[PDB]
């Protein structure tokens, strides 16, 4: 049995490696600082302690048995694991992340847990498991915000630990910038201590100071340093919180850019005023109604497979429809859905004319269409969702009598979405059916004579 | 107004802002009312009344305005009183507009009043097109987004200082002043994590400063963000521009160009800025509809390509080609739109600008001035090979927009038209 | 006489004008707030501020006299220019911004030069002038910075004098936040007077507080609103200046993108290590010497007529000496010179081979090419700047024995600058000069014949 | 000898150049104002300096042998190399930088290394060597921290060192705001002297405050200006971080835009939730995996010249063993290898139907492709990467018995990655090729009359 790294059970033991390794980022350091918190719970600490390294070893099990795509085939062989585990530095972290340092709790006591230290190494499946998280989330800035506060927070607490361990080895209460007399009954409660070594912590990584100054010249070198560490992580938060705000209004930017750069176009061009609100309305609906990126801009990132069989899973079922294209071979059709143009339209526009030149053949998918009577006011028919016109247009059939010309003029009622088969297409997809090109001049002939 | 549009109407947009109003009072006062005793019973019954207007306008809105929105349902204008009504029941703004009114004199019971945030949403999309220059309405709002956190900070420093006691700490709120400005002072220090008040001394002041401070430190982020990305979007354009012509200028650098070129370059990107706001209006209209370009190029050329003698008797289809296929090119002052005796190959309208036809003894003679409107330079699209030469100097009599058709689109768009091309090749032959 | 406002007289006279803008938002309302400063210097005063009113009237006189553009043409009519000015909003602030006040100082006393705060309407004038600075000047973004930090102190200024002035009407020294007692030897003295409290402004205004806490009820309403607008003032200079920060770093931010998606594509194709190191070399190459842009590009926006003028003078002098377009006509040699691509190759790389296709005729610009036999150890001849090498391979000479194809190996020496000209370029060329085409092939067939090699 | 200015050694020599030039910046200054540094260590200061100094003269040694790039070619004349350091401001800047001033010393006196200050003016040299790291390190990101926080550091200790030398000036321990008392056992001590003055500097350039509120004007005055600058500086390095924050996860940024586009339209469309899915699944195939840019816009960055050179490495060996392909014209196969495009196919997808039509002959570069029947389920043989398919229909063959149709039904078993030669694209490449043209056509009928078919 293999464990395929983009399934759902990778992801599964990802967050469940995690766990250990923010258990062992955050409470090593802080049970090695703060010595009431490693001795008043010793045992629930050796009970997580051995529950992590359980968890250590059944992940580095885990990748023994986690597959590598080569030739775009997920590997099954138990040796080629092994041998890919073993090559990679990660298997090195692994088993230095494993070291029994807990060898040395009989010999420098019950209070130095400092040595899990390398227990830390194993941040790669942390890191692997926010950065698919990332990918796998419905909400990717919720996410992102999330991950920096607990990065933020994590940095925090290692620097509360660590002012709280230069305060015990100068001295607690020596002088007023250390953590006061740990005798003091309000002082030396255990979340006393940790609370107001991470409201420190916070004080000085966030630019904000409202801390005692220091006394002694580590303190102040201490201090120094730790402001500028907090600059950056400061800096870091705005650059981040920028960065998701950018990113979180970039299409509506773009859409915003756009429909002022068409405003500044009909402005400068004395483009009348109803047209102007036409396309001020027509931008609106796009928007609204999720419209607003090109087809053919957003498509042509997806591989032509893909491409393909959207436009199929779209386009073909109502291709089907056509008169023309009913008895036409399935190989054939998958063509012409792919030489499918969309075309919106507005109430009031004219997708036809009557005596106008007919190249293409609209199919109609959101829209309703009127076949308006050279006067806009009467209508022969409504042409639904599913309809279509210019089957017979686009198609060359010798002795038609209105070849060639609309016999009519089809008026959009409102905001349609139509998909246009050009002559053109249509010729050079039929270039390689020539039997079906003749059935099809034949059929659309018998068209014309019925 | 039996049916109102929401994307079109202002007293629709009038009712949005009373409605946010309403809402606004829910959102600002239920806090107050929850943590500073101002709601005592000598003025309850103010506060009742003014719950009761927002109420009203609540009311009056789900019933008599949301019901009356047409709708676009598969591209269509629904006017009818039946649809609009069924329509805006099955959507989440009824849905939202019925918790937002369940009874559920405490105040934290009419907080099911602040979860119509969907009208907030629906007024902000109004100002982004309302109004021009939009981004001085997001500085507002982003500002009163940052007003209300130090609202509800102030809200929630008061309830922790009255929890706590008031006096009883240097960190707690002690009792004297408005209580509201105090307290909303302690907001402004703590969530712009400015600092300078008393430290905290209890277990609980520490925990709530500390998370204050912390949440003021995102809470910064996010105003400096959002201003980060407002200047960003709102000299993007400049920034482009200034991008652009930088790098010819530096082109034009490296391979030493000179100054009387570089300036010609200079001041027609100083002058297209200025005029049309943009370097190349072709890029804008490629991702435009196909309906939208060509109504736009019939909206501003159709009525002077149809009055040339060439192109009459046409197919209409063709001339609608001939308007996609028009670049707009800006000529500088006293520059030759034609050289007397180079190729002719191209057709232009003058969309604005003054041109004139050189002439006489030496040239340098006005023979005529062709204002805006008009088209020179038809003859040459017939000609095949060179065959035209362009009979006198043609100059630009100062910043003239050409929309320019050149003989090789013309001919690209008329193997598409047999009809009309024998016909313009017919005129060709029948003057020569 | 009319002022052009895109010449330099427009300019000077926008640094002329904005003067006395910055002196009346700045030192009005300083000595509207600090009665010290306005009571001690009076007669300067007076004469700066008769001087600006002076220069606000000239203002308006050029307003009178600068033209505009209608249809492209800058308009001298006095009428029209008059018109145009009076139809402006900008007229109804000139007239505000002189209607005249210091009558008031009758009424008043001399006390109370706040009455000149109408002068403060010819903002636009400064503005118009910094924005046409920010055009002008070679470095955008330290001007950007100045523009930035005056419009901050300006600000620091005017709360400065605010909080002057609520500590005036409060009382000074009633409490710990307002001004101290201006009887004090120390704190009565304007100068301390006006650097305290811009030093506090300073700190307000820039969210770092610092400063004694508001006691009285108002003052709380004070500092909490001038945080906020702290707020504002530090949101604004923290986005512009990350705004300029990420302008600046875009070319690099794309070029090294590039960088970053050609190696990614690398080690998809497992392409070999010298290849990789060679293009490596490349791109380090176009970083140091500033060629990562492409001519294409930079030049899409310009009109034909500009871009041709450009191309004409990077290239005319050069296509004029090839010898098969030395009777040429002109407009030919533009649409030639317009049709030119540059090509750009590495040291060793062999722009063609013996027996290739040759398909473009290639002219040197910069740099160095060997042409080199088949081994390529030899060299035959070194071709410099202005040489060139299929001439007649885009002419396509029937009967040349040739046969369209490379008779010699062309490498390039070092990194050399070639703009290549495709046969349909030429031809694209050609077709709106049959004459000039058939003299072409002629010319082409006298080289083939000479040679001995048709 | 002349050095490469692109080569490791001119690097190596700016980071040796750069090591002085940072010790001046920081150093000079720092015993200048602080007077201990200065005479506590005054022959180590001696011995450093004059290294220091030595390293410059190397450094000027260097730019005189430092060759440029002139036509392609670095210069190795020594006499052109000479003219053009000393016809460039640097060679004046270098000069003024060793200009001896420590003759100075015994006219001013042993404690002023102020005159120690033109050697700041080799920084072009320090900001060289950021440069080139920035442009050649493999961690842009990390290096940029460290310049970022290197110049934060140095300009903090420069405020420091002012704010040191004001208080000296002012008077130490005159009032609150200066340094205290230097004879007091604590604050005398020169580390105290420097951490504390470092402190005070470090609170005012990151805004923070928490420093004694000045007394006097001046101090007023320069607090102002260094709160000012300090925002500055803030504003500079938030900028700096979040266009690099931007720049890191631009292209995270950009996929998941086109993702979301991708799934706007699906909503859009309707499409199936399986469809939906797969399309899903392909995108986190293409994150996950780093295959993410299109291979087409990643070649458009790179020149023909080099894109033919990656573009034949890559494929230029699999092409040779097609046996249509196996005797042709180099210049045929590289343009053929240009043709190629791309095709990357999920498991279970179909290459091609039986019945569908060949126009495209299909390259697996990596992946396994299965012939599988029409029942979809049983396969006649794997192929593997390197092998072809399609080799005869993109030759057009009269009287061929399968005319642009697919004999058997090609099923992709995994993720397959394989590259297509179009019909077209071969004409287009034959075109100027006749003789291969015929040689394919008479391989692909002799192959036809080999195989039964024709
Ligand atoms: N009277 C009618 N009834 C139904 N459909 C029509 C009528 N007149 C025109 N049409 C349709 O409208 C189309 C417009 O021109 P076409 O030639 O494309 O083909 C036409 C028909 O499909
Ligand atoms: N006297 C004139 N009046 C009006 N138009 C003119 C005059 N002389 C030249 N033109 C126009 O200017 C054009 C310049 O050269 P063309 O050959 O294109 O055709 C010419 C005419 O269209
Ligand atoms: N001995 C030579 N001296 C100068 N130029 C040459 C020599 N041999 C070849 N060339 C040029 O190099 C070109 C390479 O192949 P072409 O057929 O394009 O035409 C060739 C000539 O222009
Ligand atoms: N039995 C088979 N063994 C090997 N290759 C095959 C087999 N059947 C089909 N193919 C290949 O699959 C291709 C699919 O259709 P083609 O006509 O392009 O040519 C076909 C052959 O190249």
């Amino acid at each position: 049995v293999v464990i395929d790294p983009s399934g759902n059970t990778y992801y599964n033991w990802l967050f469940c490696i995690t766990l250990p390794v923010m258990y062992n980022w955050t409470m090593v350091i802080a049970r090695a600082c703060f010595d009431e918190l490693q001795s008043d719970y010793l045992e629930y600490w050796l009970i997580l302690d051995y529950v992590s390294d359980i968890v250590y070893l059944i992940d580095m099990f885990v990748r023994t048995r986690t597959g590598y795509l080569e030739q775009g085939l997920l590997v099954k062989e138990e040796l080629k694991l092994i041998n890919k585990y073993k090559s990679n530095l990660q298997f090195k972290l692994d088993v230095l992340s494993l070291i029994p340092t807990d060898l040395l709790y009989f010999k420098l006591g019950w209070n130095y847990p400092e040595i899990r230290l390398n227990r830390l190494l194993r941040f790669s499946r942390m890191f692997e498991f926010f950065q698919r998280t990332e990918t796998r989330t419905n909400y990717p800035n919720i996410f992102r915000i999330s991950n920096l506060v607990m990065y933020i927070v994590i940095i925090i607490h290692w620097n509360a630990c660590v002012f709280y361990s230069i305060s015990k080895a100068i001295g607690f209460g020596n002088d007023t910038w250390v953590y006061p007399d740990i005798n003091d009954p309000e002082f030396g409660r255990l979340a006393r201590k940790y609370v107001y070594s991470l409201y420190w912590s916070t004080l000085t990584l966030t630019t904000i100071g409202e801390t005692p100054p220091p006394v002694r010249d580590s303190e102040y070198v201490f201090v120094v340093v730790d402001f500028l560490i907090g600059v950056l992580i400061f800096a870091t938060i705005v650059g981040n919180i920028g960065s998701m705000i950018s990113n979180m209004n970039a299409a509506r930017a773009e859409f915003q850019a756009r429909i002022d750069a068409i405003k500044q176009y009909m402005h400068f061009r004395n483009v009348s005023k109803d047209m102007e609100k036409r396309v001020i309305k027509w931008f609106d609906y796009l928007w609204t109604n999720k419209k607003t990126v090109d087809e053919k801009e957003v498509l042509k990132y997806l591989p032509d497979k893909l491409r393909a069989e959207i436009a199929i899973n779209v386009h073909l079922d109502t291709l089907k429809k056509v008169r023309i294209f009913a008895d036409c071979e399935a190989g054939l059709l998958v063509e012409l859905v792919l030489k499918l143009q969309p075309q919106v339209y507005s109430p009031g526009d004219y997708i036809c004319k009557k005596g106008d030149i007919g190249r293409e053949m609209y199919i109609i998918k959101e829209g309703k269409l009127a076949v308006v009577a050279d006067d806009g006011v009467t209508q022969f028919v409504v042409l639904s969702d599913g309809s279509y016109f210019g089957e017979i247009s686009i198609l060359n059939i010798k002795g038609s009598k209105a070849g060639n010309r609309r016999t009519a003029n089809i008026k959009s009622i409102g905001y349609s979405d139509l998909f246009c088969l050009s002559k053109d297409d249509l010729m050079e997809a039929l270039t390689e059916y020539p039997d079906a090109k003749t059935m099809l001049e034949e059929k659309g002939k018998q068209i014309l004579m019925k | 107004p039996q049916s109102i549009d929401p994307l079109t109407n202002l007293m629709y947009v009038l009712w949005l802002f009373f409605v946010v109003m309403a809402w606004n009072w829910n959102c600002w006062l239920i806090p107050v009312r929850w943590a500073f005793p101002y709601q005592t019973p000598d003025n309850i019954h103010h506060w009742l009344l003014m719950d009761y207007l927002c109420d009203l306008i609540y009311f009056l809105d789900i019933t008599v305005f949301q019901t009356r929105l047409q709708f676009v349902r598969g591209g269509d204008i629904i006017t009818d009183k039946k649809d609009m009504r069924n329509n805006y029941l099955k959507s989440r703004r009824f849905k939202m507009d019925l918790l937002s009114l369940l009874p559920l004199v405490n105040p934290l019971l009419r907080l099911p009043r602040c979860l119509k945030y969907m009208a907030f949403f629906e007024f902000n999309s109004r100002l982004e097109s309302i109004l021009s220059k939009a981004y001085v309405y997001r500085v507002i709002r982003t500002t009163a987004y940052l007003l209300y956190s130090l609202h509800l900070n102030s809200c929630l420093y008061y309830w922790a200082s009255a929890y706590q006691g008031l006096g009883s700490t240097h960190w707690v709120y002690d009792g004297v002043g408005n209580s509201y400005i105090r307290c909303y002072y302690f907001a402004v220090k703590t969530l712009i994590t400015i600092g300078g008040l008393p430290d905290p001394k209890t277990l609980f002041e520490i925990v709530f400063q500390l998370l204050n401070y912390f949440t003021g430190v995102f809470a910064f982020s996010v105003m400096i963000g959002q201003m980060r990305d407002v200047v960003g979007a709102a000299t993007a354009g400049q920034t482009y521009y200034r991008s652009c012509m930088d790098s010819t200028v530096k082109y034009m650098n490296f391979y030493k160009i000179p100054k009387s070129v570089q300036n010609r370059v200079k001041t027609w990107y100083e002058y297209t800025w200025h005029s049309q706001g943009m370097l190349d209006e072709s890029e804008l209209m490629v991702q435009l509809p196909d309906k939208m370009r060509l109504d736009l190029a019939i909206d501003v050329n159709y009525n002077i390509v149809s009055k040339v003698a060439l192109f009459q008797g046409c197919d209409r289809q063709m001339i609608f080609d001939m308007l996609k296929r028009l670049r707009s090119v800006v000529y500088l002052p006293n520059d030759y739109v034609c050289k007397k005796g180079e190729i002719g190959r191209e057709m232009y309208i003058i969309q604005a600008g003054q041109v004139q036809v050189l002439g006489g003894p030496d040239g340098k003679s006005v023979l005529v001035t062709l204002k805006a409107g008009s088209v020179f330079g038809e003859i040459s699209l017939l000609a095949v090979g060179g065959g035209n030469r362009r009979t006198a100097n043609v100059v630009a009599h100062g910043f003239t927009n050409l929309f320019i058709l050149d003989k090789k689109d013309l001919n690209e768009i008329l193997v598409h038209y047999p009809e009309s091309q024998k016909l313009l090749r017919k005129k060709a032959r029948r003057m020569l």
